[PDB]
């Protein structure tokens, strides 16, 4: 288990398929956390199309489910993780793998639902796919506590928000702020770096589809308690207040600006 | 690193006085009684002065603990009375003010 | 005559902050102690290390904030809560002072097993009171 | 507008064990300012009315302790400073209220407690007759 | 359209709600367990926002007090009980039951039980000591006429 998690680790993929090979000559069986390290590892391993990937990850769970062996969100997660790197094939299996989350009882984390977002995040048109998805996930998370339960959990709200700010919707993005400001949800904002890049996004999006009023309200509630703007969004800022012909406010801003 | 070598001396007595407390305490009890026999009590005797001389607490000298001054030092700051007044006029040290009545 | 925590007028040129320009016998009248601890209190113990500590932490903050340090400190103990309170020059640029911030804040608390905290207020130049 | 939209109130617990009762906490707080010491009073006092407890308050006669020095370095004995110490006490004494209620109501004023002030809380607890005392053995 | 969470899945998992929930307390406490707690840390990791968090994160470092004041907080005196501190006519078993030394034991024991610094250790060794000082002592207390040994 542990050379395997290693080896998936530091990404030596040819040596932790010596090592299931070992465990398989063994006859021995692995763990959860062992199996998702496997995939893993197949997944990276070679450059082989989805076919090929999803095969070996579907035979891999019922060798897992065959091993007597119990399933976890670490699964799940890595499952998503593998899958992102397929997108225009993955985008079907992805719910599938969450519906069997749901029936197993596995109740998705804020990773798992990162994770699906990001899959869902094909280069292209959001609007195809990503409305199927980000008004349920925001449905099952409304109005709930979490807790730390995996490593990319923290990442969630950041790219949430960087998508809202893709559908220009408005309503999207306060009931996923409030989802953040639920409880202690917002200690899951993320590093300095996502924290600032989700504000951005929040405040520009705002500025551009929010009343000029309301605008103003977020712009002195969130700066600079919350972050310090940029250039660019201080510059959408001065657009919107033109657009509200409310140009009174514009040597303020400049003072803001110094 | 201490300000003096008397300073030295002191801190080394009252680490040896402090070694030897239990052993010192224990003969001194066995000495400072009227029960037991008047020949223990003289062994006892002769082993609390077979003890080292500078274990003795009696040598402890209570110098000040920033200038080494063994006369003037106030018990409860463990100060000499001219740093004490440096620190007390400096406004330094809580609540000690000059006294008018 | 009285030369205890004094300054002398010269030519009314020196500059004075509100603690140098007064005299000791105006510490209960005009200027509050620089330190505010329960050990000088009536039946409280632990004065001398107070003191001890109180001065090791003047000494060591001077050092550590070379020509920083507008006036001298104020010392607050609550609980086992350490606090000092500096008025400091704007010198040295802010990374500095954010270094200097941690390094000392982090270095008292395990010197002297206490949550020391530091809060720096900075003015442009050293405030004069008056002119001696 | 950026209010939470809902908060996450504290665990509370409540344990089967009876509750203490206290009969009277005596919380004499000692300082060197009398300013600080009303103003702590008027804390106190405060807190306690918006808990719903009886308080009274008084205040125990102040001490000076004071000591004298030689002014001078090596020989001036006839010239002296003295120094003086001013204990000032305010004594607030809560009467009828429970364990619970005692230990939130201290916690709360003794972490918003001035430095320099330092408090000597005394509690008087009611008791039952033991076990074994109500007949011989 | 419709809801996504109801459907065909992967159907290769049972409804197992339980997860490995077994205890396995017992092993040695696994490195990559323990470091995986520090990624789980860092994903509920900020930095302080208010003095009020500061004083939680201080208090659960233990750093800060713990109010309202205990004075012995922290301190169980080896977690002795006060029979043990009082009583220590127990400890006086291999010393005469009358006479001179058992007078001067009675002394040192009453005193030993006035005393509230000393632990109880320290107590029971008070007594040994004294215990092993007689021994030694025995041809000078058997010249003495006063019995033991």
């Amino acid at each position: 288990c542990t050379m395997i998690r290693g080896m998936v680790k530091h990404r030596a993929y040819e040596q932790a398929l010596n090592l299931y090979t070992e465990l398989l000559n063994n006859r021995l069986h692995a763990d959860v956390y062992t199996f998702n390290a496997l995939i893993e590892a197949t997944v990276c391993a070679i450059n082989e199309k989805f076919e090929e990937k999803w095969s070996k990850i579907l035979e891999l769970l019922r060798h897992m489910v065959a091993q007597k062996v119990k399933p976890n969100l670490q699964t799940f997660n890595t499952i998503l993780k593998c899958l992102r790197r397929f997108h225009v094939f993955a985008r079907s299996p992805a719910l599938q793998v969450l519906r069997e989350m749901k029936a197993i009882g596995i109740e998705p984390s804020l990773a798992t639902y990162h994770h699906i977002i990001r899959l869902f995040d094909q280069p292209g048109d959001p609007l195809k796919r990503s409305s199927f998805i980000i008004y349920d996930i925001m449905n099952e998370l409304m109005g709930k506590r979490f807790s730390p339960k995996d490593p990319d959990d923290d990442k969630f709200f950041q790219s949430a928000m960087s998508i809202c700010s893709s559908l220009r919707d408005l309503e999207l993005a306060y009931q996923v702020h409030g989802l953040l400001k639920t409880g202690d949800n917002w200690k899951f904002i993320g590093p300095d770096q996502h924290r600032n890049f989700y504000y951005s996004k929040f405040f520009d999006l705002i500025c551009l589809m929010e009343q000029i009023d309301v605008t103003l309200k977020w712009y002195e509630d969130l700066i600079p308690s919350a972050y310090f703007p940029h250039s660019q969004t201080m510059i959408h800022l001065l657009q919107a207040l033109d657009v509200a012909n409310r140009l009174e406010v514009i040597p303020k801003i400049w003072k803001d600006s110094k | 690193h201490y300000v003096d070598w008397r300073m030295w001396r002191d801190v080394k007595r009252r680490k040896m006085a402090y070694e030897y407390a239990d052993e010192r305490l224990r003969i001194n009890s066995l000495r400072k009684n009227t029960i037991l026999p008047k020949i223990l009590q003289d062994v006892a005797d002769e082993e609390i002065a077979a003890l080292p001389r500078d274990s003795c607490p009696v040598r402890i000298r209570n110098r000040c603990v920033m200038t080494s001054r063994p006369r003037g030092v106030k018990r409860r700051w463990r100060l000499s009375r001219i740093v004490f007044r440096h620190l007390a006029d400096h406004g330094q040290l809580s609540g000690i003010q000059r006294a008018t009545w | 005559k009285n030369r205890a925590a004094r300054v002398r007028v010269s030519k009314g040129d020196k500059p004075v902050t509100y603690e140098e320009a007064h005299a000791p016998h105006y510490i209960a009248h005009r200027k509050g102690w620089l330190s505010l601890h329960t050990g000088n209190l009536d039946g409280e113990d632990h004065a001398a290390e107070r003191t001890v500590e109180d001065v090791f932490l003047r000494k060591f903050m001077w050092g550590t904030f070379p020509g920083c340090l507008a006036d001298q400190l104020v010392l607050k103990r609550r609980g086992n809560q350490l606090e000092i309170c500096a008025v400091v020059l704007r010198q040295l640029s802010p990374h500095k002072y954010y270094f200097l911030v941690g390094y000392s804040e982090t270095l008292l608390s395990y010197f002297y097993k206490c949550p020391v905290r530091l809060h720096l207020q900075t003015v442009p130049s050293k405030v004069v009171y008056k002119y001696l | 507008v950026d209010v939470p939209k809902d908060l996450t109130k504290p665990v509370v617990t409540i344990s089967d064990e009876p509750d203490i009762l206290y009969k009277r906490l005596s919380v004499l707080v000692k300082g060197h300012d009398k300013a600080v010491l009303d103003s702590y009073e008027y804390f106190a006092v405060l807190a306690a009315k918006e808990l719903g407890i009886s308080i009274k308050v008084h205040e125990p006669p102040r001490k000076i302790e004071r000591f004298t020095l030689l002014q001078s370095v090596h020989i001036y004995k006839k010239h002296r400073v003295q120094y003086e110490m001013r204990t000032l006490y305010r004594c607030l004494e809560l009467e009828h209220l429970t364990g619970s209620t005692a230990d939130v109501y201290l916690e709360y004023i003794q972490r918003n407690l001035p430095e320099g002030v330092a408090m000597e809380v005394t509690k008087t607890q009611l008791e039952q007759l033991p076990e074994h005392i109500k007949e011989p053995i | 359209r419709k809801n996504i969470f109801t459907g065909k899945r992967l159907n290769i998992f049972d409804m197992m709600a339980v997860t490995k929930e077994a205890p396995e307390t017992d092993t040695s406490p696994s490195l990559w367990d323990v470091e995986f707690a520090k990624q789980l840390a860092t994903v509920n990791e900020q930095p302080l926002q208010n003095g009020f968090e500061e004083l939680i994160q201080w208090t659960k470092e233990g750093k800060l007090w713990e109010f309202p004041i205990n004075n012995e907080a922290g301190f169980d005196d080896d977690g002795s009980e006060f029979h043990e501190h009082i009583f220590l006519e127990k400890h006086l078993e291999s010393f005469p039951k009358q006479g001179p030394i058992r007078h001067f034991m009675e002394l040192v024991t009453c005193g030993l039980s006035k005393n509230p610094y000393l632990s109880v250790k320290q107590k029971v060794e008070h007594i040994e000591w004294f215990r092993n000082y007689f021994n030694e002592k025995k041809d000078i207390l058997k010249e003495s006429n006063i019995q033991f040994n």
